[PDB]
């Protein structure tokens, strides 16, 4: 049970961070006040491995 | 861009054929005639910025009369072109260049003057298409960025000769500055961006625009499909969309916005890499102009656009 919970906990935390990152990326791309040049740069660094908080 | 450069060469070498047709115009009275035509063919264009729209038709007819064969008042004595085949070919050349010089030394200083000059150039082009090809010839040489084409630095030719191709005004001594050169280039395409959208109202014209608004779509497409120059591109792009973005939005509803939600994502990051922070003035205002338009979903009418109130008083 200990080994199960430790993995379910690591997946729960990483999923919480991933959803934050997805909410950010979506909002930044859609934001009218963001220049196009920057958006492509945001999509490169956020649409991949999960970043630190 | 072979298709465009071929057409570019045609207007260029075809104007050069005109350089050859009146070489005989280059006696005591023969010099008086050359001045009288060069004079009575460039003063009217210089007054287009300083007149009331109710009176602006006077200059159009005065240009149309002189150019169609009729006489016109220049000073005290009357001038004509009838039975003056070199004078006719001579006036079309100086007229076409004066339209560009005005976009070079007046529209650069005052952006509002592009529209009253564009309508008159658009109506004369409409009635006399040869004058229009000469208008494109000088516009192209003095401003290659209006073709559009970026001239490349070449080996085997002097540096000064290459700087002239870029449109830098050079006296025999030295080249002109860059800040005054960017203004000359702006004013020239704000004039051109106004020509491709405005139409001379009077005359009851059945036919199509001489140089239609179609040439405005390709120009934007043709400069965004090539790598941008550091400062020119970001400047000329702004003062083109501000002048002709409204007329381009109406004609191409969805296709223009797709092209506009593209520069923000793809072409804007490209300009940040090539330009140092010291000369970002072009790219920084290129975004201030959009961010409003993007959320407003509308491009303001160019400040200085002609309205009906202009044509009555």
């Amino acid at each position: 049970r200990q080994q199960q919970q430790q993995l379910n906990h690591e997946a729960s935390e990483l999923l919480e961070i991933a959803h934050i990152q997805d909410d950010l990326l979506e909002r930044l791309v859609a934001d009218p006040r963001i220049p196009e040049e920057r958006k492509a740069e945001i999509e490169e660094f956020l649409d991949g491995p999960i970043r630190t908080l | 861009q072979d298709i465009t450069m071929q057409w570019y060469q045609q207007l260029q070498d075809a104007s050069m054929q005109c350089v050859l047709t009146f070489e005989g115009l280059t006696d005591s009275q023969a010099k008086k005639i050359k001045m009288d035509l060069q004079k009575a063919a460039t003063i009217p264009v210089s007054q287009i910025s300083t007149i009331a729209g109710s009176k602006l038709k006077e200059i159009f007819d005065k240009i149309h009369s002189l150019l169609s064969g009729k006489p016109v008042q220049s000073g005290g004595r009357s001038v004509s072109v009838t039975l003056n085949p070199q004078g006719l070919d001579f006036v079309q050349y100086k007229l076409a260049e004066k339209f560009v010089k005005q976009g070079e030394e007046e529209v650069a200083s005052h952006h509002e003057a592009a529209f009253p000059i564009a309508v008159v150039a658009s109506g004369i082009w409409e009635l006399h298409p040869r004058v229009g090809d000469l208008i494109l010839a000088h516009l192209h040489k003095k401003c290659p960025y209006s073709v559009p084409f970026y001239p490349t630095f070449k080996e085997g030719m002097a540096l000064e000769d290459y700087q002239r191709m870029l449109g830098y005004q050079v006296k025999d001594s030295k080249v002109e500055q860059q800040d005054n050169f960017l203004k000359r280039m702006s004013g020239m395409i704000r004039l051109y961006a106004a020509i491709i959208q405005l139409r001379w109202p009077y005359g009851n014209r059945q036919e199509i625009h001489p140089h239609g608004l179609n040439h405005g779509w390709r120009w934007l497409a043709q400069i965004l499909n090539m790598e941008p120059l550091s400062d020119v591109t970001a400047t000329l792009l702004f003062d083109f969309l501000e002048v002709c973005g409204n007329a381009l939005m109406k004609q191409y509803q969805v296709q223009f916005w797709k092209m506009l939600i593209l520069i923000k994502e793809d072409y804007f990051p490209r300009i940040e890499a090539i330009t140092s922070s010291g000369q970002m003035g072009s790219f920084i205002r290129l975004k201030q102009f959009l961010e409003k338009c993007l959320q407003h979903k509308d491009i303001p009418v160019p400040k200085g656009f002609l309205t009906s109130s202009f044509w009555r008083s």
